[PDB]
RNA sequence: AAGGUGAUAUGAACCGUUAUAACCGGCGAUUUCCGAAUGGGGAAACCCAGUGUGUUUCGACACACUAUCAUUAACUGAAUCCAUAGGUUAAUGAGGCGAACCGGGGGAACUGAAACAUCUAAGUACCCCGAGGAAAAGAAAUCAACCGAGAUUCCCCCAGUAGCGGCGAGCGAACGGGGAGCAGCCCAGAGCCUGAAUCAGUGUGUGUGUUAGUGGAAGCGUCUGGAAAGGCGCGCGAUACAGGGUGACAGCCCCGUACACAAAAAUGCACAUGCUGUGAGCUCGAUGAGUAGGGCGGGACACGUGGUAUCCUGUCUGAAUAUGGGGGGACCAUCCUCCAAGGCUAAAUACUCCUGACUGACCGAUAGUGAACCAGUACCGUGAGGGAAAGGCGAAAAGAACCCCG
RNA sequence: CCGAACCGACUAAUGUUGAAAAAUUAGCGGAUGACUUGUGGCUGGGGGUGAAAGGCCAAUCAAACCGGGAGAUAGCUGGUU
RNA sequence: GUGCUGUGAGGCAUGCUGGAGGUAUCAGAAGUGCGAAUGCUGACAUAAGUAACGAUAAAGCGGGUGAAAAGCCCGCUCGCCGGAAGACCAAGGGUUCCUGUCCAACGUUAAUCGGGGCAGGGUGAGUCGACCCCUAAGGCGAGGCCGAAAGGCGUAGUCGAUG
């Protein structure tokens, strides 16, 4: 599925508007990547698939915070 | 427990019988009871070539309400109604008027 | 002349019966309904 | 061994009819209703302990039961086997 | 009857069970034949093994 | 308990009458096969195994294990040196079903606007995920207005008001007031003092229900009649004249009713008292960051971008951190008020597949459930699915022996 | 190529509350092929499939059937004891 | 049914039938009044004792049984099919099979007859078939990859005959 394994970001629904107003549904969805991350503490890469999003957060929090946060959560990489 | 027992001596309150005495003979689930000579039919039966076969017009007691017939107290020879106590640990039954044991 | 209804009891299992209602959601349903109606025969399964 | 418990159950009527009796008298072979799910082993079993008799072989069939009308009811009367069991030849039942 | 079964142990538990099971086979082939008058005894018979059953798993513990 | 072996449904063979007949209740035992179905498979109710214990008259037989996933542990173990992935085993848990109510993820159109696109219908119908006996919400970064209030939820007002709105059709608050109910706490951390409050579990008591039951008052004569409970006459009970039955309408014939009692066993509740875990208090500290805020696109707020506060966030950014920060409906100053980015929490509220009791200016066989009756049946359809008609002899079968035409 | 089985369906009569919700009878075309047929499989509704007729998709097709929104709406027709 | 009665909707009395309920007055509440809606359900008419009795292969007679025989049974003759209108399987159906018995309804007539009612009987496998071993198209599919959820695809595998 289309979701970022750091922060949890989905698809959301919401409304294309046209200059008249008329609504169409649409989706919005989070931009994901399928990135290496290198893990200091483990020697070796992790592939995470986040958002650019939690990938700054990564770089905040530091890879070995975000993935004790994912074995919390029982989310497996 | 039952006021009328098999056996017992009842007469007839109410119908063509009343005032007629006579034994319970069957005591039926339904409320009603096999009285001697009491409630009588005339059948009319027909032969059963399988058996014996005394196919005619034979008389038989028909079963009655038993609500209809009352415990006869042959010392006051009237109808009674019937109670329950407890006499030596067993439930026992009494004529209601003379509050004797039956 | 050739009618529509042409018997087959290995295509009628197949498409009707019982293991072919469980194998889906939507055929599970279908049972559901069945016996919340209380039919006597849930399925074409003789 | 078959225990003695299942073979007390697996014999439950002699068939009495004219091919029955044909058959008994023709090719010393009587016939038995038997349990549904016997087997022809637990048959020749059965009717060598319980008949005291040596058994040829035994052949088997399934007789369907027939859907019966009472009274406006509909019905049907369950299956049963029939066991035609041939006897050794001076054997007699 | 169940007091008098009580007592006797395992094996004599199992041996009346036979006796019973081999009874009710014999009653079975009178019944069939028309040769069964008291046809009561069937019930009897069908009822004294569910009592001796009964029994046997009570003994063993369960 | 003096009767009994359910109905159709007679009969047969029997059981029982003073207590192992039957019947009622508690606790147990047994509980085929299919079905989540779980040893593999499969056209449901079938086909085919493996392993281990036993047993065997050498033909064979019995029993027990053997699904998947999640978590944990042990042993093992690649590329690859350590490792890791992977593999095997064990323990524990999960799955499926169910009428409504509840939270969440998605989400129409007909229709109305006398056309129709904004708008409406409506976050409705429907699909999906998940939970509980309720759920959700909840202990102010809330309101108010310089006076004050003091978590959440529900009811009555405020008010069809203020507003929103092709300012059309329509949509529609809050502040404040009256009620129901009421309750507050913890982590982001050390020291002291200690095991102290408090909840959960498990034993044990005492009560109090629930699941069988016991006793339960008092009426006769006469008339009509097939039959009396009706008429007429004279009595009696009532903490009982609720209700049902009995050959017509019965307080006193029967079953009940008021009232008074009852439990070997299992169980609910409220106390009590053990046992287990839990920590109580004081002091000193600390005070939730890719967050608040912003740009862009949407959504939610009664509020349709409007002069539009506030809330949520797909995308790009990004503080101060108590000498600080949020809000007071554009915005600024002043003042007031509160403390986000961690969490728990009873009651008042919603619903009824199901059980008991009672009630109705509700129906009485074309009505009332589709179904008073063997109805989700017969029948129709490949299937999803659709779906009837059909109640009444008599008080009692006394259901018409026998004769006659055929 | 001629012609049976087999697959079709050009003409006529009959039939039209049929023997039949598409047939019968006499004739007719293909008949080693882009043939015909059995069994099983796959494609699903704005979708399929179509040597293309809007043909066919269970006697239903310019958007199948069943259930639901649902008592859609009906400035129209009928009826109103 | 009959008589009486009021301006009307109606009212009252009473014979017969029926065989256990009904209800003044004054108030109260409505599923409160039907001839129409090509209304709905049931019953019963009309046409009418009319059309028709389902291939124009075809019957005749003697005997039997029987309440009754054009239709059943037996016999002789006649006619019709014979690449079928004969024989035998798969599919599909499910007792229709055989014997006895019955003739209400069913059978487009009668029926003694029946695929009709009722009762009893009848299906015997190491070699035929299924199950089974093996695979096709295709299906499902541990992990896996993908997708708001539901789910989609698929590897190892496991199913699946029409071989
Ligand atoms: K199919
Ligand atoms: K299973
Ligand atoms: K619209
Ligand atoms: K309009
Ligand atoms: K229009
Ligand atoms: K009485
Ligand atoms: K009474
Ligand atoms: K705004
Ligand atoms: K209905
Ligand atoms: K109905
Ligand atoms: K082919
Ligand atoms: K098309
Ligand atoms: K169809
Ligand atoms: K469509
Ligand atoms: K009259
Ligand atoms: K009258
Ligand atoms: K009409
Ligand atoms: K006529
Ligand atoms: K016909
Ligand atoms: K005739
Ligand atoms: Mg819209
Ligand atoms: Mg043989
Ligand atoms: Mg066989
Ligand atoms: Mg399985
Ligand atoms: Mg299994
Ligand atoms: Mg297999
Ligand atoms: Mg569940
Ligand atoms: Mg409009
Ligand atoms: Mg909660
Ligand atoms: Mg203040
Ligand atoms: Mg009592
Ligand atoms: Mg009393
Ligand atoms: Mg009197
Ligand atoms: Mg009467
Ligand atoms: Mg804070
Ligand atoms: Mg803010
Ligand atoms: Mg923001
Ligand atoms: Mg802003
Ligand atoms: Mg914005
Ligand atoms: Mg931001
Ligand atoms: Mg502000
Ligand atoms: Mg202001
Ligand atoms: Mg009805
Ligand atoms: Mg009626
Ligand atoms: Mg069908
Ligand atoms: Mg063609
Ligand atoms: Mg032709
Ligand atoms: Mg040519
Ligand atoms: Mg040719
Ligand atoms: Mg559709
Ligand atoms: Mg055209
Ligand atoms: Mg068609
Ligand atoms: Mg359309
Ligand atoms: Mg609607
Ligand atoms: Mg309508
Ligand atoms: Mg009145
Ligand atoms: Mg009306
Ligand atoms: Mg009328
Ligand atoms: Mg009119
Ligand atoms: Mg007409
Ligand atoms: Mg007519
Ligand atoms: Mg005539
Ligand atoms: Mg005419
Ligand atoms: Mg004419
Ligand atoms: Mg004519
Ligand atoms: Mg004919
Ligand atoms: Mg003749
Ligand atoms: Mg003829
Ligand atoms: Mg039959
Ligand atoms: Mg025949
Ligand atoms: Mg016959
Ligand atoms: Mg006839
Ligand atoms: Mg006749
Ligand atoms: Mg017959
Ligand atoms: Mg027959
Ligand atoms: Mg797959
Ligand atoms: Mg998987
Ligand atoms: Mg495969
Ligand atoms: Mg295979
Ligand atoms: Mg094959």
């Amino acid at each position: 599925s289309r979701v970022c394994q750091v922060t949890g970001k989905r698809p959301v629904t919401g409304n294309n508007r046209s200059h008249a107003l008329n609504a169409t549904k649409r989706r919005f969805l989070p931009n994901l990547h399928s990135h290496r991350f290198w893990v200091e503490s483990e020697k070796r890469f992790v592939t995470l698939r986040v958002s650019a999003k939690g990938m700054r957060v990564i770089d905040k929090k530091g890879i070995d915070t975000v993935l004790a946060e994912l074995r919390a959560r029982g989310e497996k990489y | 427990a039952a006021k009328i027992r098999r056996d017992d001596e009842v007469i007839v309150l109410t119908g063509k019988d009343k005032g007629k005495r006579g034994k319970v003979k069957n005591v039926l689930s339904s409320g009603k009871v096999i009285v001697e000579g009491i409630n009588l039919v005339k059948k009319h039966q027909k032969p059963v070539p399988a058996l014996n076969q005394p196919g005619g017009i034979v008389e038989k007691e028909a079963a009655i309400q038993v609500s209809n017939v009352a415990i006869f107290n042959a010392a006051t020879g009237k109808a009674d109604r019937v109670g329950f106590r407890f006499e030596d640990g067993k439930k026992v039954r009494f004529f209601k008027s003379n509050s004797e044991t039956i | 002349m050739k009618r529509t209804f042409q018997p087959s009891v290995l295509k009628r299992n197949r498409s009707h019966g019982f293991r072919a209602r469980m194998a889906t959601k939507n055929g599970r349903q279908v049972l559901a309904r069945r016996r919340a109606k209380g039919r006597a025969r849930l399925t074409v399964s003789k | 061994m078959i225990r003695e418990e299942r073979l007390l159950k697996v014999l439950r009527a002699p068939h009495v009819s004219e091919k029955a009796s044909t058959a008994m008298e023709k090719s010393n072979t009587i016939v038995l209703k038997v349990a549904k799910d016997a087997t022809k082993a637990e048959i020749k079993a059965a009717v060598q302990k319980l008949f005291e008799v040596e058994v040829e072989v035994v052949n088997t069939l399934v007789v369907k039961g027939k859907v019966k009308r009472h009274g406006q009811r509909i019905g049907r009367r369950s299956d049963w086997k029939k066991a035609y069991v041939t006897l050794k030849e001076g054997q007699n039942l | 009857k169940a007091k008098e079964l009580r007592e006797k142990s395992v094996e004599e538990l199992n041996t009346e069970l036979l006796n019973l099971l081999r009874e009710q086979f014999n009653l079975r082939m009178q019944a069939a034949s028309g040769q069964l008058q008291q046809s009561h005894l069937l019930k009897q018979v069908r009822r004294d093994v569910a009592r001796v059953k009964t029994l046997l798993n009570e003994k063993a513990g369960a």
